[PDB]
């Protein structure tokens, strides 16, 4: 079936456990260590677990697999698979019950929340150190409370007359004694005083002690304990028909026996609305756990145990090793202690044992079974061998090695390799090359299916032989076994979605993988030894999800910035950068001759061209005039030629260079001309122009000839290195040496004595800095065009204007490990060679680099773990909820009287909120337009300076986003589809460039995780005029307001914090409430409070987006408003509540606007922490797979709250179809019948 | 693809720790 909604918890009763359980343990053996079978009636027993061998019985009468559901009349074992050992769960009857340690020990307590005690005293109770009173019969007490008194007065009466007896027995005594007498006669009087004073006394304690009864007695009620032990000794016997008391979890179970859970609940909403203050927020705390057992089904008897269940035995296993030695697991010796003291209990009970022993050895069960469910809690750990803790149940749950996080997350898989990647350049984008000796295993079956269908293999078995043996005729089926048949090939560390990708395996000779080069950026991978992992996807519907959705040719464009990631790179940049340029001088070239010849660089056709290309005639890289049929020219020579008729057939002249038309031969028919040289960024506009004009497959072909075409011209380019290619300037001697002139003077200046080293250490960074500039600049006026290096660089191939720098001139100033420069820089090129000390200071940056991109990935990691975890359940639900709210982006702020830098970021692929309404009012664009280059254009020609754009971030969606809100998807590059995982994508899409950065990872990790920033910059809390006071040494800022209240004072900032730049700010200027005070970093939780969310919505993504604006990488705004979103969908309750909610709790803002409305609370807006707000969640699965898995799991199990599987982490753990892509209903019920017409003729 | 050994296991092991945990749809209640 694999088909259940929800997923509904509690408390495990013992009439649940029982029928649960198939036999009883009721020996303490494991496994005999003669013949190492399993022992009857114990642990790892056949009889109430399942049987050692598939089909076999423990004594050995039936082991035949014909018959099935019979119990053997000998030894009583059930004859079935094996597997029910990892199935059929166990009990153990405890002889006195014992209680839960999780509702016992929990901080807090919830058995002590329940019925109203401290842990400490709750702790002597069930660990047999007090006596508790369980039930008083009040009115046959009161009734017959003067009788007892009468008797009590007696009995005081009785210790009296004998108080005074014994006294007068004595005196008499010692008056005798002291008449018979007459230092030797004063000291037995004495001495007789202090023996009647110690009478008096003992008097004294005996009355004060049955006085204390009386009071005690007087004093009854359920739930009160007993220290002295002899009072409830003397209250046992005298009044034990009146009161009942108990100590264990007999009476804890006694006193859930005797309760009304309704009258509490509602006395608890009384006590609260009575005492309002401090005792008001105990008496709301002791409310949550008491008003979730009403509506809860299970019962909170369930909370203490008659019987304990025993875990199947196979995950507590006792398999031998290759020798003999035991490798046991610690569940096994916590279970036989439990089951020992079990037995030693019940042996006690039946002997007929006196109470002392039966509590201790019931005190020892209770700690055995407190172990057992969780070990190393209460006080000690048990321990085995060498002073080890012992593996509790609990223990298999929590942890990084819990069940919840290793074993459910990330597990091995079958119809999978991995090996090492190669280059395969001869691949079209879509195909990959696999090696035939790892495809012939990894398709085996496939192969061996299609070896039965043809008559190859006689049967199965020659097929898996032949196929084993790897015989000739395999390698004629496996190609069309193969044939499109995609392979999902991942590369470690899977950073970003197209980590993964689906491709055609074409079979190859060797032992690599021929990966094609354009996906390399899509992996990140290098052929430096780097492993990729091959997966066969078995399912039709995996087969179709690996080739619609992750094909590498249909996603391009990479989920970042909708930029084409799968784009020409390294080698191939330089082939079209040489193939594309133009050079002056050249063979072959446009000359235009006057009188005597003709132009001569002027030819007939692109095929005359290379004709006198390959013959030693002509030049790629010349200015030559060619007539061109099959393409298309310049926007502008379109229109000054046809301007009616298109060009399938036609002819025009372009004065362009052969390589150009070769490349543009490479572009499809319809695209224009571009008469270009093809820098990376050319080519990125131009494969961009493709993407959005064409369709996907005419890039991933266009882009694989520019890859074919790119790597062929590679070659014919002529990058090649040398001592002679790598040159060094020629006034290098003269500009270094100057700055020589400017530094030694500063010591000829410090020798005398006028500034201090600092200073000089920091004018030498400057001058040694301005001398690396100088170098830097002066290189590129003397290095020539067609050097390699040059080229390299300068087609943005590889390499920057540093390496260069660093490689030819001089390295120039290197940082030592802590992050200050060496004065004394690197003045020689890595071509003349470092000097050893040069080199030595060179070696603590290098080393720091690498000590830092060490560091780098697995932080990056932890921020995409934590990015992903936070925003994992939201998708895109349903098309459109229809909100006019959005946000209101920049877009040519006054102007042109201008484009933003950051549009492509901020405002593209997005759909607006309002109709584009400007100073006439002819609204030129309506709300939901895509926001294509045409529109940002019409808007800016328009003459309107600011658009409002619909967002996640404002998306009245109750679950996960409605599609039109979201915006144009970057991977299709269409309007987003009705189930994509968007959560997910932004996640991964602002985790993997982490790697790519230097401030930085920190800043954004510190953004994310929404802490107080390392610089706390305040922000204006009232909008007016500044005003600064300049103290010693600080700062005294006073703004005076325009409103008309009290002014905004601060005065213990530090000095080298600066003041915000706005020319700089000083006295006599007018400062917003929103703008930032000084230089650093605006508190989030400050803005929050201050603007509201929708402020904090942009102040969060202008902070987090400049991180990667600085560093290089463009993110589309819409994947971090995904998590400023899943940021701010809580709210904090101040008081009121109304409906048992907590004041300074966490709860979410749909679900507490439904409570707000009150149709018969006081809540603010809250900005957590992306790990605060991934722990706070409705679902118990992801919350505990996610941290501190017991907390949650207590917290949950006493709610009795039923999981909806909403969340796909669930489901995902479950292994269930995930809600999102292709597990939606509305998707994946999905019923296709052939149309009557296509049916018709058949 | 029925359900996972990695949940059976959890299942059982919740099971073992006393937590009652149980499968039900909208209208009618699951077998484990
Ligand atoms: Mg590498
Ligand atoms: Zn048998
Ligand atoms: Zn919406």
């Amino acid at each position: 079936v694999n088909f259940f909604d929800e997923l509904r918890i509690g408390l495990a009763t013992a009439d649940d456990i029982r029928n649960w359980s198939y036999g009883e343990v009721k020996k303490p053996e494991t496994i005999n260590y003669r013949t190492l079978k399993p022992e009857k009636d114990g642990l790892f027993c056949e009889k109430i677990f399942g049987p050692t061998r598939d089909w076999e019985c423990y004594c050995g009468k039936y082991k035949r697999v014909r018959f099935k559901g019979i119990i053997c009349e000998r030894c009583g074992v059930e004859v079935t698979r094996a597997k029910v050992r990892r199935e059929r769960m166990g009990h153990i009857e405890l002889a006195a019950p014992v209680t839960h340690i999780w509702y016992f020990k929990g901080v807090p307590s919830r058995l002590g929340y329940l019925l109203d005690l401290a842990p400490k005293d709750l702790e002597k109770i069930i660990y047999f150190a007090a006596y508790v009173i369980t039930s008083v019969d009040d009115e046959m007490r009161h009734n017959e409370l003067s009788t007892l008194e009468a008797e009590m007065a007696v009995e005081k009466k009785a210790v009296e007359d004998q108080r005074d007896a014994d006294l007068e027995a004595r005196a008499q005594k010692l008056e005798a004694d002291l008449a018979e007498l007459e230092d030797v006669r004063r000291k037995v009087r004495d001495s007789g005083e202090r023996e009647m004073r110690q009478l008096r006394d003992r008097a004294q304690r005996e009355l004060d002690r049955l006085d204390e009864i009386w009071n005690t007695f007087t004093k009854l009620a359920p739930k009160q304990l007993i220290v002295d032990e002899v009072l409830y000794r003397e209250l046992q016997d005298r009044y034990g028909e009146y009161f009942t008391g108990a100590m264990g979890a007999e009476s804890i179970k006694k006193l859930i026996e005797n309760f009304d859970i309704d009258a509490e609940a509602e006395s608890l909403r009384e006590v609260i609305r009575s005492g309002k203050g401090q005792k008001k927020l105990r008496a709301l705390k002791r409310l949550k756990v008491v008003a979730a057992f009403q509506q809860s089904g299970n019962s909170p008897m369930g909370m203490v145990l008659d019987a304990v269940p025993v875990i199947p035995p196979e995950l507590r296993p006792m398999v031998q090793l290759d020798g003999g030695r035991f490798a046991t697991s610690d569940l096994n010796d916590l279970y036989r202690r439990v089951i020992n003291r079990n037995n030693r209990l019940k042996r006690l009970i039946d002997l007929g044992a006196p109470e002392i022993i039966v509590n201790n050895e019931k005190r020892m069960l209770q700690e055995s079974v407190d172990a057992l469910f969780d070990n190393g809690r209460r006080g000690r750990p048990v321990t085995g061998p060498g002073n080890r803790p012992l593996k509790s149940l609990s223990d298999l749950l929590k942890g990084k090695q819990g069940r919840f996080r290793q074993n459910l997350l990330g597990k091995r898989v079958d119809y999978s390799g991995r090996s090492v990647i190669v280059v395969g350049p001869q691949l079209k984008l879509h195909q990959c090359g696999l090696p035939k000796l790892m495809a012939l295993e990894l398709f085996k079956p496939f192969v061996m299916k299609r070896l039965v269908d043809l008559n190859h293999a006689q049967n199965i078995k020659s097929a898996k032989r032949m196929v084993e043996r790897q015989r000739p005729q395999v390698w004629d089926v496996l190609e069309e076994v193969i044939a499109e048949h995609p392979v999902l090939l991942n590369r470690a560390p899977t950073l970003h979605r197209l980590g993964i990708q689906a491709f055609e395996p074409q079979l190859v000779e060797g032992k690599a993988i021929q990966l094609h080069p354009l996906v390399c950026e899509a992996f990140n991978a290098d052929f430096d030894g780097d492993q990729m992992a091959v997966h066969l996807p078995l399912s039709a519907e995996a087969q179709a999800e690996a080739r619609i959705l992750m094909l590498s040719s249909n996603n391009i464009l990479s989920p970042a910035s909708g930029k084409p990631l799968a784009m020409p790179r390294l080698d191939m940049v330089t082939g079209l950068y040489y193939l594309t340029t133009l050079v002056e001088g050249a063979t072959g070239e446009y000359q235009a001759a006057t009188k005597d010849a003709p132009e001569q660089g002027v030819y007939s056709s692109p095929a005359e061209a290379i004709m006198a290309m390959d013959r030693g005639a002509l030049s790629v890289r010349a200015k030559i005039k060619v007539r061109l049929t099959e393409l298309r020219p310049p926007t502008d020579l379109e229109a000054q030629l046809f301007e009616n008729g298109w060009k399938p057939g036609d002819a025009w002249t372009a004065e362009t260079t052969l390589g150009r038309v070769m490349f543009n031969e490479l572009l499809p028919k319809s695209y224009p001309f571009v008469n270009e040289q093809m820098h990376k960024k050319v080519q990125a506009r131009i494969i961009n122009d493709l993407a959005e004009r064409f369709p996907m497959i005419v890039v991933a072909q266009t882009v694989d000839k520019l890859k074919d075409a790119g790597f062929y011209w590679a070659t014919r380019s002529g990058v090649t290195v040398s001592m002679a290619d790598v040159l060094v300037p020629p006034q290098k001697q003269e500009i270094l040496e100057r700055h020589e002139a400017e530094a030694d003077a500063i010591e000829r200046k410090y020798q005398r004595g006028a500034l201090n080293h600092t200073e000089r250490n920091e004018s030498l960074v400057k001058i040694w800095q301005d001398a690396t500039e100088e170098v830097g600049k002066a290189l590129e006026e003397f290095y020539p065009a067609d050097n390699p290096i040059i080229t390299i660089v300068k087609s943005g191939a590889t390499g920057n204007l540093t390496q260069t720098r660093t490689l030819a001139g001089m390295k120039g100033l290197v940082t030592n490990p802590k992050g200050e420069f060496i004065p004394r820089p690197i003045k020689s090129s890595f071509r003349e060679g470092l000097t050893v000390l040069e080199y030595f200071i060179n070696t603590h940056g290098a080393r720091k680099g690498l000590a830092d991109t060490a560091l780098r990935t697995a932080d990056s990691g932890y921020l995409t773990r934590r990015l992903v975890d936070v925003s994992q359940d939201v998708i895109v639900r349903e098309h459109d909820c229809e909100t006019e709210r959005g946000i209101n982006v920049t877009l040519a702020e006054r102007g042109p009287d201008i484009r933003d830098a950051h549009v492509e970021t901020s405002a593209f692929a997005r759909t607006l909120a309002t109709d584009a309404v400007d100073a006439n009012g002819n609204v030129i664009i309506e709300r939901g337009h895509d926001l294509g280059d045409p529109a940002i254009d019409a808007l800016l020609a328009a003459g309107i300076t600011t658009v409002k754009v619909r967002s996640v971030l404002t998306c009245t969606s109750a679950t996960g986003v409605c599609a039109m809100c979201y915006g144009r998807s970057m991977a299709t590059g269409k309007l987003v589809d009705i189930g994509e995982a968007v959560g997910i994508v932004a996640a991964q899409s602002i985790g993997e460039p982490g790697t790519q950065l230097t401030g930085g990872l920190p800043r954004v990790q510190e953004l994310f995780e929404a802490r107080v920033p390392r610089n706390k910059a305040p922000i204006a809390d009232v909008a007016g005029r500044v005003r600064l006071e300049e103290s010693d040494k600080f700062f005294k800022i006073t703004i005076v307001p325009d409103d008309g209240g009290e002014e905004v004072v601060y005065d213990k900032l530090s000095k080298r914090q600066r003041l915000r730049v706005i020319g700089v700010l000083s006295d006599g200027d007018h400062v917003e409430v929103g703008d930032q005070l000084m230089e650093g970093a605006a508190d989030p939780h400050e803005v929050l409070r201050v603007q509201g969310p929708r402020e904090v919505q942009i102040h969060l993504v202008k902070e987090v987006q400049e991180v990667y604006r600085a560093q290089g990488v463009s993110i589309h705004d819409k994947h971090i408003e995904v998590i400023v979103r899943q940021m701010l969908r809580r709210v904090t309750i101040i008081d009121s509540g109304s409906t048992e909610f907590l004041p300074g709790s966490l709860t979410e803002r749909a679900e507490f606007e439904a409570e707000n409305r009150r149709v018969v609370a006081a809540g603010r807006p809250v900005l957590m922490g992306i790990t605060k707000a991934s722990l706070a969640t409705d679902s118990w699965l992801s919350a505990a797979s996610f941290q501190e898995t017991t907390r949650v799991l207590t917290d949950a199990a006493i709610n009795c709250r039923s999981d909806k599987l909403n969340g796909l982490k669930e489901n995902v753990i479950i292994g269930k179809l995930i809600p999102a892509g292709t597990g939606i209903s509305r998707y994946r019920n999905i019923q296709v019948q052939p149309t009557e017409e296509a049916r018709a003729a058949a | 693809p029925g359900i996972p050994e990695s949940f059976k296991v959890l299942l059982k092991e919740l099971q073992s720790l006393c937590l009652n945990v149980e499968v039900l749809s909208s209208d009618g209640a699951a077998i484990e």
